[PDB]
């Protein structure tokens, strides 16, 4: 489910950078 | 079309770069501070998601493992499974291109450089042609820059 890691990771990132 | 020969700039030369270490010289053109502000932000951002999560990524790059032409076609289509995705967001998108210049690396280290610049423009692609709607409205790579501050 490679496709699914990566889309969380990248939605972290933006968390991160949205604060 | 501007938007997407923007986008191939900054993203073509920055998985470039982070394959070979050497840096293009060569003038932007149209919008060009605004791209080499892009460019900056994202060896910022991106070297630091590369740095950050290269077990991850290693693991996914081990998944696809690429050692000739016909390996290169899968790269492309898991960029389009996540750009068929509805969601949209610049994390996504700079950790999608962070992923391309890691892989970009291993072409390189695997006789493969010619694969980079095909990888970049499938890249630029699939972004522009999935999201343009999206992209237009943060104002482009300048919301880009913005976001990232
Ligand atoms: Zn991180
Ligand atoms: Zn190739």
């Amino acid at each position: 489910w490679l496709l699914q890691s990566l889309l969380r990771l990248g939605d972290e990132i933006n968390a991160y950078y949205a604060r | 079309d501007e938007l997407y020969r923007q986008s191939l700039e900054i993203i073509s030369r920055y998985l470039r770069e982070q394959a070979t270490g050497a840096k293009d010289t060569k003038p932007m053109g149209r919008s060009g501070a605004t791209s080499r502000k892009a460019l900056e932000t994202l060896r910022r951002v991106g070297d630091g998601v590369q740095r950050n999560h290269e077990t991850a990524f290693q693991g996914m790059l081990r998944k696809l493992d690429i050692k000739n032409e016909d390996d290169v076609k899968s790269l492309s289509r898991v960029m389009i499974h996540v750009f068929s995705d509805g969601v949209t967001n610049w994390g996504r998108i700079v950790t999608l291109i962070s992923f391309g210049a890691f892989v970009a690396k291993h072409l390189k280290t695997i006789n493969q450089e010619s694969c980079i610049e095909p990888l970049a423009e499938s890249i630029t692609d699939v972004l522009v042609r999935t999201k343009r709607d999206w992209l237009v409205k943060q104002r482009g790579w300048d919301g880009f820059v913005e976001f990232f501050h």
